[PDB]
């Protein structure tokens, strides 16, 4: 689970068309995380996923 | 492959590039074992923050889902990540998102 | 005299001409019956568009003793032969003379006034909704961005595949998400200028 | 009771978006893309519903 | 055949064009006397098992 206390400034809802200006909704979204990499160096060597 | 009005070969693909040099004109090269064609889709937006790619071929930019493709299996990433470039690295975080 | 406004995603002038040509004769076999009929899509049996802007063109080459052949079209797809030149937006577009999966059939009939009419051929369209393909009646010359509009007047607008009638105005709002905003009435009231953010 | 009386108006807009066995819910969209006959039949269905 | 639906098979050899090999027609009626199993049952006197 994602920890609480995040502004989520660089995050947006996954929408095919249009966007909800304000409100609430429940849907399946890509939120569960297995691993996180930050301040990276290795992808400059042709990293493969 | 994206270039700022510097297209030694993409200019042949798109003779009337238009606009000016400041905006970046991006292209998708359809490389395969039969042809190496270059396609133009859109011009670089001034600001890009979050980019999402799905396993089913759907790409999402700024929560739009600009393009959709077929089945995907792997990907390769390269830039100037020469150890000391992480300070001005263009990637903040990369994660394995799940539905 | 409603002004016309057309705005889509910013792109340069990438125009192509797709042509369907039909050639047949009627005055040789029986007058009311054909001899040979050939249909070519730019000299080929099938084609697929690639450029953002494309223009359809249909050409008739019919020979008969009477000299007059009535042309009729049987339509099953949501768009007709001439309606495609009305600022239509798509993602994938392919045309063929042979059967293809998930493709509707459009029929062309010729009546040489001899008493009997015949179907020349059948057309198959494989089309997907989207934005990367635009259908314009004529090419745009000396145009860097196809989008053009008029502000603060009543006008017939076609924005992002939705056509309506109204007055368009500029608002001093800032938003970093989406390209258009809709209400619970299906009306696309708010849209953003992607190049400028307005 | 105040929320009960303030309700029962929002759903009136909802069924406008609903499509009654027609190509699209926008009458202007349908009228300018397909022949007058079937478009008239479909808009008759829409107005009746 | 009368009162028979059509099932189509399409082959795309990746050369750019795909073609339909043929069409299949099935004349079927609801009932009990015909059963479709993924595999045959070996050494079974009564197919019913639960
Ligand atoms: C925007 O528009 C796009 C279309 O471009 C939509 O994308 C579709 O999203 C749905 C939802 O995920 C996709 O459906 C998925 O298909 C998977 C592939 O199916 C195979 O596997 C199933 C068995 O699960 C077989 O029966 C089938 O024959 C295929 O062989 C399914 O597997 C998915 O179901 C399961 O997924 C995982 C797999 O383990 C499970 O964890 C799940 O719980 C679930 O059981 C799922 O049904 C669909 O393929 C997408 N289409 C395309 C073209 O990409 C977007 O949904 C739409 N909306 C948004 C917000 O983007
Ligand atoms: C698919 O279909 C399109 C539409 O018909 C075809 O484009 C037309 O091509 C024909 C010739 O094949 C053009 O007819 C003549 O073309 C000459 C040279 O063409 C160039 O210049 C014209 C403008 O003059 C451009 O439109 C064209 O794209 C070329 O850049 C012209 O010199 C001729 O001009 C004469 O007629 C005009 C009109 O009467 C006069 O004003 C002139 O003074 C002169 O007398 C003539 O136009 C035709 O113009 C093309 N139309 C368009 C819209 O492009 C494609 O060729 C066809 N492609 C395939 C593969 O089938
Ligand atoms: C909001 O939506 C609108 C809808 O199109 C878009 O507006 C863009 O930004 C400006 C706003 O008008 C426009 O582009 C600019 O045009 C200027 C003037 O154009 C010509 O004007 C006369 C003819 O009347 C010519 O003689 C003159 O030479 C201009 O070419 C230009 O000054 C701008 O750059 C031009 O000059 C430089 C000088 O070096 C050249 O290098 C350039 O190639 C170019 O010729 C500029 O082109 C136009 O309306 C839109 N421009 C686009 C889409 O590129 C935008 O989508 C959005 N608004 C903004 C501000 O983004
Ligand atoms: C309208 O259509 C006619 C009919 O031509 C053809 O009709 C169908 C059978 C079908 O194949 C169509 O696709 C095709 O248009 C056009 O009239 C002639 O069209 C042919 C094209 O097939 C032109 O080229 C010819 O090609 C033949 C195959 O190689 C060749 O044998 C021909 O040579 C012979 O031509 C005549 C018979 O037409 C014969 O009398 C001669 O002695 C010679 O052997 C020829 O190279 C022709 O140039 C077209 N014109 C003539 C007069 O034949 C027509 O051009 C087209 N467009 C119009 C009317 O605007
Ligand atoms: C994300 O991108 C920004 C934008 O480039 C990065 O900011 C950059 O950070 C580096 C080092 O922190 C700056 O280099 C140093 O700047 C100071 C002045 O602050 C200067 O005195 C030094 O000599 C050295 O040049 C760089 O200037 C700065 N960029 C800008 C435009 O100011 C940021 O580091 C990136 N973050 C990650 C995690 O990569
Ligand atoms: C890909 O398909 C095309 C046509 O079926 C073929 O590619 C050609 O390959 C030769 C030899 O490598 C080149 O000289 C040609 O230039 C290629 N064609 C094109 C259009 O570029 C070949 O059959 C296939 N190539 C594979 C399977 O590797
Ligand atoms: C990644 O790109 C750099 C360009 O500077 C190149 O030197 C390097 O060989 C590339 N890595 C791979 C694995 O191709
Ligand atoms: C893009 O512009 C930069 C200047 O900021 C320049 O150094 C670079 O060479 C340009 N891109 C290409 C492909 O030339
Ligand atoms: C937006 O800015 C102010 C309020 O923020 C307002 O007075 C002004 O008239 C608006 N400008 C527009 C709508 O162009």
């Amino acid at each position: 689970h994602i920890p609480e206390g995040f502004s989520f400034n660089n995050w947006f809802l996954l929408s095919n068309d249009s966007t909800l200006v304000h409100g609430k909704v429940v849907s399946n979204q890509p939120l569960l995380v297995n691993c996180l990499l930050a301040i990276p160096k290795i992808y400059g060597l042709g990293q493969f996923f | 492959v994206c270039s700022n009005s510097s297209n030694p070969h993409l200019a042949t693909f798109a003779i009337p590039l238009g606009a000016t040099q400041v905006p970046y004109y991006c292209f998708f090269k359809v490389d395969t074992y039969n042809s190496t064609v270059y396609k133009f889709l859109a011009v670089l937006p001034p600001t890009v923050r979050e980019i999402v790619i799905t396993k089913y071929g759907d790409v999402y930019v700024n929560g739009f889902g600009y393009l959709h493709l077929g089945l995907l299996d792997a990907v390769t990433i390269n830039f100037t990540g020469h150890g000391t470039d992480d300070d001005v690295s263009g990637f903040w975080t990369i994660a394995s998102t799940n539905f | 005299e409603q002004p016309i406004s057309f705005v889509t995603l910013p792109s340069f002038n990438a125009h192509s001409f797709v042509n369907i040509t039909v050639s047949a004769s009627f005055g040789g076999h029986s007058g009311a019956n054909l001899i040979a009929s050939d249909t070519t899509i730019n000299g080929f049996s099938s084609f697929c568009v690639d450029t953002r802007q494309f223009t359809i063109s249909l050409s008739y080459n019919v020979t008969n003793s009477y000299g007059y052949v009535s042309n009729s079209q049987d339509s099953n797809c949501p768009f007709t032969l001439q309606s495609v030149n009305d600022y239509l937006s798509f993602s994938k577009f392919c045309v063929s003379t042979s059967l293809l999966a998930s493709a509707c059939t459009i029929d062309l009939f010729g009546y040489p006034e001899f008493g009997s009419g015949v179907k020349f051929t059948s057309l198959y369209f494989q089309f997907t909704k989207g934005e990367l393909i635009t259908g314009t009646p004529k090419p745009l010359e000396g145009v860097t961005d196809v989008s053009f509009m008029t502000l603060d007047v009543c006008t017939k607008y076609t924005i992002y595949g939705f056509k309506g009638e109204g007055i368009i105005t500029l608002t001093n709002s800032s938003f970093l998400a989406g390209v258009y905003y809709t209400s619970d009435s299906g009306q696309l009231l708010a849209f953003k200028n992607v190049t400028s953010g307005a | 009771v105040v929320n009960s009386q303030g309700a029962a108006l929002t759903q009136l807009t909802v069924q406008l978006q609903h499509n009654f066995q027609a190509i699209s819910s926008s009458i202007d969209d349908i009228y300018s893309r397909l022949d007058i006959l079937s478009a008239d039949v479909q808009v008759d269905r829409l107005i009746t519903g």
